[PDB]
C-alpha cells in the first residue's frame, strides 16, 4: 500500500512543478521581448546622435 | 630564350595616344576620393588614377563625385589626375579559367600565367524572368548521408549553410566539390557539375591550404577559386560575390551545369557598411544602410533552372552565414533566410557529443521537398524521416527510462541506431547507390539486435563487401534509378548473409 | 618644406602647408619643443590642409609653430644591435644605457606578402602544458590566440611560454607590449636579467623589447604593434632564423583607434567602434605569417570585454588564428588552474593524419565525456546525486577526475602557490588519460589528481592523504 | 518562441550557467556526496598489508 | 611626497562622477558623443590618473604613492561601460555586495571574488 501511496504523489507533485515552471516561463518571455526591442531602439539613437553632431 | 620573349612583348605592346575626360582630386581620406570634374561619368563606372590604381564612382553628386579606391590611398595625393576609362566593370569569363586562382577582378595570382579568355562579361546583369525558368527536378549530389536523406538539394535551389564559428561549415562545402569527380571524368554530359568557390575576407594561408586539399583529390581541374582576402581593400570584398556569378552564368547560358559557394556572405555586408558610412549615407539598424536587402537579393536571384528552349542550364548557390551565439534573429541572418529556400543548421552541442557532421534535422528544411530525390533514395528515406521524427519526441526519456512501454523502448532502439548511420568522417563522400543500401539495412529492422557501439564497425565492413562481391547490384540501382521487386529480394538475402556470420 | 599649425582639438592637430604637400602616412617634426614630437598624416582636406595624429602629448602647442617634414614614414633603427634594449615608438631608447648604434633603418608601414610567398607545411610545437598539448595542439610557424576576460590569467600564461619555449629555442625573440600596466614592463626587465636572457655586460642577449603602455596618448597605442612586427620582420627576411613574437595586449590596438576616430570625421558603426575596424586589423594581421624566407611563431593575448565573445573586436580576430585557447571565469572560480575551456578551444592540426590515430581518439574521448557531464547536471538539480543509477554515477566520477587532472602547477606561479613547477611530456599526457577513461583508477578519491604532474604522482599523493586519518 | 528556428531555445548545461538557487543547490550536492567517497576509498586504502608490516 | 622620500596615500571618492562631469563639459564644446554619450577617450581619462601611483627605487628617492579609487555600480552590473574600463587598470578588487549586507556581515566583502595581487608576497611575516 505504501509503494502505491508514494508513487501516486510523485505523479501529482511532478505535475504542479511543470505548471508553475510554465506559468513562470511566459512572464519571462514578455520581459525578454520588451528588452529585446529596447536595445535595438537604444543603440539606434546613439548612431543618429553621433552622425547629427558631426 | 628568356631575352627573346621579353623583346617579343614590348614590340607587341600598344603605345597609342587617346583623349580623356579628367578631373582633379579634392580630398583623399580613408579610401574615399572626391574628384572635381568628370562631367560625363555614368554611375558605377570604373575610372583610374595617375599612379595606377582603379576606382569605381558610386556617388554622382552635383559639385563632385565620390569614387572608392581599389588599393591603398597612400599613393593618392591631393591634386592628381583622374582619367576616364568609359566602361562599367567587366570580368574575363570562359573555359580557360578552369583550374586557376583569381582575385576579384580576374587577374591571375597563382603565378602560372595570364588567362587566355577571349570573352568578357559585366557583373551587373539581371536575373532571368518568370518565363525562362522551369521547376527543379534533377538531383545535386553532395555525398553526405544526412543531407541527401533528409534535406535534399536540387539543381537550381538555393540552400543556406548557417551556424556558429568552428562547426564544419567550410567542410560541408568542400567535399561537395570533391564528390563530383565521379561524374566529371565520365561520358554522360548532362550529369557533370562545375564548382566555383569564393573566399571573402580570409587570411592568405588558409586559402593556400585549401587549394592543396583540392589539388590532392585531383579536384582542381574543374574548379575556380576567387580570392578576395582580408588584406585587400574594402570594395574588392564587395565585387567578389558578383565576380563569381558572372563566371557561373557562362555555364548556365551554354547548356551546362554549375555550382557556387559564397564563403561567406556575412563578411560582404560588413565590407559594404564601411563603404557606406565613409560616403555619408543615412544609417539604419546596426549601422547598415537602407539597401542591404537589395544587396543580397539581386545576387541570389541569379541562380535559376533554365528550360529547354533556352538551353536547359542551371546554377546552384550555397551561401555560408555565421551567426553569433546561435541568434538567427539578427539583421543579416534574417535577410538571407527569407530570400533562400532552406537552411542547414549546424550546432556546436552535437559536435562534441559525437555527431559529426553535426546537422540538426529538427530545424533544417528544404522547400523543393522530395521532388529532387531519386526514386531509390525517396522510397527508404520517407520512412526514415518519419522514424527519426518520432525519436526526437521521446529523446528526453532516455536518461532515466526503463519503466516504459515496449513500443517506446523500440522507438528509442531504432533512433539510436539510425543516428550511427548518419555519422561520417571527413573527406569521404559516398555514392547514392551505396547510400541507399546502408539506409535499407537500418530502416527494415536488420539492426535492432546488434549492439549500438558496433554500428560503425558493421557499416565499414559491409560497404567494402558489396563493392567487390556485389558490383552487379550497384549497377542496377545506379542505371535503373529506382529499386524494383527483383532488386528488393536480391538485397534482402545479402544483408541476411552478412549479418549471420559477422562477428569474427 | 615648412608648414604651420592652424587648429588643435584633443590629439588631432591640423596643419596647413603652402607649397609642398607631404603624402599620407609620413612623419612631421614639430620645431620649438625640448622633446621630440612627431605627427603622422592621416587625411587630406583640400586647399593644402592635412590633418594629423600626434605621437606625444599636445600641451604647450601654439598656432603658428613651424613644422618640418621628413619625406618618409617613421623609420626606427633595426639590426642585431637592438637586442637587450627597450625602445620607444619612434626608436628612441628608454633603457637609459645610451644610443642604439646600428646601420639599418626601416619604416613601420609596409605591404603584405603575396599568395605565392606563403608556406603550407604544418608541424607540432610541444610546450609541456597538459590542457594545451592534449585538446588543442600548437604549431610551429602558426598564429596562436589567448582569449578570456579580465583577471583570469592571460599575462601569466604568456609568461609561461617565455619560460619554457624561449630558452630552448635557437633563434631570437621579440616582445611587444601594447597598452598594459607600466609596472609589468619592469617585472619583465627584472625576470630576464636574473635568468640571463638579457645580458647587460656583453653581446650575447636573445630578446628585444618594444613598449608602449597605457599612459601614452591614444595615437601612440596604435603604432606600437606596427613597431613590434617591424623588428621581427628584419630577422625573418634579411636573416633566416626562426623568430618568436609575443604580443600582450592586442585589444588595445583596436580600442586606441576608436578614440581618435570621431574627431577625424567618421560616423560610428555598431556598439561604438570605427567604421574601418576590420580593415586595419586585417592589414596588421597579414604581416604576421610564415613565408618562404622564414617562420614566425606568434602568441597573442586578446582581451574580451566583460566576458562577451560576440563583441566586434574579439569576434573578428578568429579568422586570423589557427589555435584558440579560450580562458574562462567559470572554470577559474572552481580552483582549476589554468582555466582553459576544453569545449571551446580548437586547432587546425587536430587531425588523425597529423597527430596520429592514437592521440585523436583520446582528445575526442575527453570532450565527449565532459559534454555528457554537462547534460547530467540538469538532472541532479531536481533529483539529487544518490537517486541516479549506478551506470551514470560512474561517468560523473570519471569526468570529475578528468577536470581535476587537467590543472597543472605552473613554474612562474610559485609565489602564488608555493608548489613546484611541473612539465609533463607529450607521450605521458596521452597515457595518463587513457587509464582514467578505461577505469584503471576507480579506487582513488578525486583529490589525488589536483595540481599534479604526470600520472605517477597521482598515486603517491593518494597514499600520503590516507595515513592522517 | 521555440517552435521556429528564430525563437530562443535552451541548450544543455543551462542551470549551472544561470547561477541561481538551483545552480547553487547542485554544486553543494555534488560535493557533500563525493566527500563521503573520499572517506570510504581512503579508509580501505589503508588496508594494504605490506604497509602494516612496515608499521 | 613621492619625489622627496616620504610616503603618501590618495582616495578618489568617486571616479564615476568624474566622468559624468567630463561628459557634460565635452558635449557643450560640440564634440560627437560616443557610447552612452560618453566621449571617445574616457579610457585615457582614468588610465593616466592611476598610472602615476608608482613606487620608486633608492636611486630616485624611495618614496611611493598609493591610490584607492571608488566606483559606483547600478544594481550589481559590473559589466557596464565605466565599471569595466577601470577594472582592467587596477591591481585588485574589493567587491562589496548588498546581498551580504542585510544578512549581517559588515563590512560586506565577497571574499570569493575580492582578488588582489599580493605584491611579491609582502603581506608581513606574522599574519
Ligand atoms: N565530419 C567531420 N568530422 C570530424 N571533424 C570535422 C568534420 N568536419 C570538419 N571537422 C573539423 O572541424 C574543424 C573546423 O571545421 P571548419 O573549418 O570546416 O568549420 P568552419 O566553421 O567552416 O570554420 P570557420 O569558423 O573558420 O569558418 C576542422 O579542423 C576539421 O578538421
Ligand atoms: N598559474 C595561474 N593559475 C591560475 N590563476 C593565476 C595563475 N597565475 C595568476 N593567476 C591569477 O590571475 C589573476 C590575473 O593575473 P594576470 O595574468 O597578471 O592578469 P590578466 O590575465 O588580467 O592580465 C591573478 O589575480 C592571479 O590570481
Ligand atoms: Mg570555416
Ligand atoms: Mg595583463
Amino acid at each position: 500500500e505504501s509503494t502505491t501511496s508514494e508513487q501516486s504523489a510523485r505523479m501529482t507533485a511532478m505535475d504542479n512543478a511543470s505548471k508553475n515552471a510554465s506559468e513562470m516561463i511566459d512572464k519571462l518571455t514578455l520581459t525578454f521581448n520588451r528588452t529585446r526591442q529596447a536595445v535595438i531602439t537604444k543603440e539606434l539613437i546613439e548612431i543618429i546622435s553621433g552622425a547629427a553632431a558631426l | 630564350e628568356v631575352s627573346s620573349i621579353l623583346e617579343e612583348r614590348i614590340l607587341g605592346a600598344d603605345t597609342s595616344v587617346d583623349l580623356e575626360e579628367t578631373g582633379r582630386v579634392l580630398s583623399i581620406g580613408d579610401g574615399i576620393a572626391r574628384v572635381h570634374g568628370l562631367r560625363n561619368v555614368q554611375a558605377e563606372e570604373m575610372v583610374e588614377f595617375s599612379s595606377g590604381l582603379k576606382g569605381m564612382s558610386l556617388n554622382l553628386e552635383p559639385d563632385n563625385v565620390g569614387v572608392v579606391v581599389f588599393g591603398n590611398d597612400k599613393l593618392i595625393k591631393e591634386g592628381d589626375i583622374v582619367k576616364r576609362t568609359g566602361a562599367i566593370v567587366d570580368v574575363p569569363v570562359g573555359e580557360e579559367l578552369l583550374g586557376r586562382v583569381v582575385d576579384a577582378l580576374g587577374n591571375a595570382i597563382d603565378g602560372k600565367g595570364p588567362i587566355g579568355s577571349k570573352t568578357r562579361r559585366r557583373v551587373g546583369l539581371k536575373a532571368p524572368g518568370i518565363i525562362p525558368r522551369i521547376s527543379v527536378r534533377e538531383p545535386m549530389q553532395t555525398g553526405i548521408k544526412a543531407v541527401d536523406s533528409l534535406v535534399p538539394i536540387g539543381r537550381g535551389q538555393r540552400e543556406l549553410i548557417i551556424g556558429d564559428r568552428q562547426t564544419g561549415k567550410t567542410s560541408i562545402a568542400i567535399d561537395t566539390i570533391i564528390n563530383q569527380k565521379r561524374f566529371n571524368d565520365g561520358t554522360d554530359e548532362k550529369k557533370k557539375l562545375y564548382c566555383i568557390y569564393v573566399a571573402i575576407g580570409q587570411k592568405r594561408s588558409t586559402v593556400a591550404q585549401l587549394v592543396k586539399r583540392l589539388t590532392d583529390a585531383d579536384a582542381m581541374k574543374y574548379t575556380i577559386v576567387v580570392s578576395a582576402t582580408a588584406s585587400d581593400a574594402a570594395p574588392l570584398q564587395y565585387l567578389a560575390p558578383y565576380s563569381g556569378c558572372s563566371m557561373g552564368e557562362y555555364f548556365r547560358d551554354n547548356g551546362k551545369h554549375a555550382l557556387i559557394i559564397y564563403d561567406d556572405l556575412s563578411k560582404q555586408a560588413v565590407a559594404y557598411r564601411q563603404m557606406s558610412l565613409l560616403l555619408r549615407r543615412p544609417p539604419g539598424r546596426e549601422a547598415y544602410p537602407g539597401d542591404v536587402f537589395y544587396l543580397h537579393s539581386r545576387l541570389l536571384e541569379r541562380a535559376a533552372k533554365m528550360n529547354d528552349a533556352f538551353g536547359g542550364g542551371s546554377l546552384t548557390a550555397l551561401p555560408v552565414i555565421e551567426t553569433q551565439a546561435g541568434d538567427v534573429s539578427a539583421y543579416i541572418p534574417t535577410n538571407v533566410i527569407s530570400i533562400t529556400d532552406g537552411q542547414i543548421f549546424l550546432e556546436t552541442e552535437l559536435f562534441y557529443k559525437g555527431i559529426r557532421p553535426a546537422i540538426n534535422v529538427g530545424l533544417s528544411v528544404s522547400r523543393v521537398g522530395s521532388a529532387a530525390q531519386t526514386r531509390a533514395m525517396k522510397q527508404v528515406a520517407g520512412t526514415m524521416k518519419l522514424e527519426l521524427a518520432q525519436y526526437r519526441e521521446v529523446a528526453a526519456f532516455a536518461q532515466f527510462g526503463s519503466d516504459l512501454d515496449a513500443a517506446t523502448q523500440q522507438l528509442l532502439s531504432r533512433g539510436v541506431r539510425l543516428t550511427e548511420l548518419l555519422k561520417q568522417g571527413q573527406y569521404a563522400p559516398m555514392a547514392i547507390e551505396e547510400q541507399v543500401a546502408v539506409i535499407y539495412a537500418g530502416v527494415r529492422g536488420y539492426l535492432d539486435k546488434l549492439e549500438p557501439s558496433k554500428i560503425t564497425k558493421f557499416e565499414n565492413a559491409f560497404l567494402s563487401h558489396v563493392i567487390s562481391q556485389h558490383q552487379a547490384l550497384l549497377g542496377k540501382i545506379r542505371a535503373d534509378g529506382k529499386i524494383s521487386e527483383e532488386t528488393d529480394a536480391k538485397l534482402k538475402e545479402i544483408v541476411t548473409n552478412f549479418l549471420a556470420g559477422f562477428e569474427a | 618644406a615648412t608648414g604651420r599649425i592652424v587648429a588643435v582639438i584633443g590629439a588631432v592637430v591640423d596643419v596647413q602647408f603652402d607649397e609642398g604637400l607631404p603624402p599620407i602616412l609620413n612623419a612631421l617634426e614639430v620645431q620649438g619643443r625640448e622633446t621630440r614630437l612627431v605627427l603622422e598624416v592621416a587625411q587630406h582636406l583640400g586647399e593644402s590642409t592635412v590633418r594629423t595624429i600626434a605621437m606625444d602629448g599636445t600641451e604647450g602647442l601654439v598656432r603658428g609653430q613651424k613644422v618640418l617634414d621628413s619625406g618618409a614614414p617613421i623609420k626606427i633603427p633595426v639590426g642585431p644591435e637592438t637586442l637587450g634594449r627597450i625602445m620607444n615608438v619612434i626608436g628612441e631608447p628608454i633603457d637609459e644605457r645610451g644610443p642604439i648604434k646600428t646601420k639599418q633603418f626601416a619604416a613601420i608601414h609596409a605591404e603584405a606578402p603575396e599568395f605565392m610567398e606563403m608556406s603550407v607545411e604544418q608541424e607540432i610545437l610541444v610546450t609541456g602544458i597538459k590542457v594545451v598539448d592534449l585538446l588543442a595542439p600548437y604549431a610551429k610557424g602558426g598564429k596562436i590566440g589567448l582569449f578570456g576576460g579580465a583577471g583570469v590569467g592571460k599575462t601569466v600564461l604568456i609568461m609561461e611560454l617565455i619560460n619554457n619555449v624561449a630558452k630552448a629555442h635557437g633563434g631570437y625573440s621579440v616582445f611587444a607590449g601594447v597598452g598594459e600596466r607600466t609596472r609589468e614592463g619592469n617585472d619583465l626587465y627584472h625576470e630576464m636579467i636574473e635568468s640571463g636572457v638579457i645580458n647587460l655586460k656583453d653581446a650575447t642577449s636573445k630578446v628585444a623589447l618594444v613598449y608602449g603602455q597605457m599612459n601614452e596618448p591614444p595615437g601612440a597605442r596604435a603604432r606600437v604593434a606596427l613597431t613590434g612586427l617591424t623588428v621581427a620582420e628584419y630577422f625573418r627576411d634579411q636573416e633566416g632564423q626562426d623568430v618568436l613574437l609575443f604580443i600582450d595586449n592586442i585589444f588595445r590596438f583596436t580600442q586606441a583607434g576608436s578614440e581618435v576616430s570621431a574627431l577625424l570625421g567618421r560616423i560610428p558603426s555598431a556598439v561604438g567602434y570605427q567604421p574601418t575596424l576590420a580593415t586595419d586589423m586585417g592589414t596588421m594581421q597579414e604581416r604576421i605569417t610564415t613565408t618562404k624566407k622564414g617562420s614566425i611563431t606568434s602568441v597573442q593575448a586578446i582581451y574580451v570585454p566583460a566576458d562577451d565573445l560576440t563583441d566586434p573586436a574579439p569576434a573578428t580576430t578568429f579568422a586570423h588564428l589557427d589555435a584558440t585557447t579560450v580562458l574562462s571565469r567559470a572554470i577559474a572560480e572552481l580552483g582549476i588552474y589554468p582555466a582553459v575551456d576544453p569545449l571551446d578551444s580548437t586547432s587546425r592540426i587536430m587531425d588523425p593524419n597529423i597527430v596520429g590515430s592514437e592521440h585523436y581518439d583520446v582528445a575526442r574521448g575527453v570532450q565527449k565525456i565532459l559534454q555528457d557531464y554537462k547534460s547530467l547536471q540538469d538532472i541532479i538539480a531536481i533529483l539529487g546525486m544518490d537517486e541516479l543509477s549506478e551506470e551514470d554515477k560512474l561517468t560523473v566520477s570519471r569526468a570529475r577526475k578528468i577536470q581535476r587532472f587537467l590543472s597543472q602547477p605552473f613554474q612562474v606561479a610559485e609565489v602564488f602557490t608555493g608548489h613546484l613547477g611541473k612539465l609533463v611530456p607529450l607521450k605521458e599526457t596521452i597515457k595518463g588519460f587513457q587509464q582514467i577513461l578505461a577505469g584503471e583508477y576507480d579506487h582513488l578519491p578525486e583529490q589525488a589528481f589536483y595540481m599534479v604532474g604526470p600520472i605517477e604522482e597521482a598515486v603517491a599523493k593518494a597514499d600520503k592523504l590516507a595515513e592522517e586519518h | 518562441s521555440s517552435d521556429t528556428p528564430e525563437g530562443v531555445r535552451s541548450g544543455a548545461g543551462a542551470v549551472r550557467d544561470a547561477g541561481g538557487a538551483f545552480g547553487k543547490k547542485e554544486q553543494a550536492d555534488e560535493e557533500r556526496y563525493f566527500r563521503a567517497r573520499a572517506r570510504e576509498q581512503l579508509a580501505a586504502l589503508k588496508k594494504h598489508h605490506e604497509n602494516e608490516i612496515s608499521h
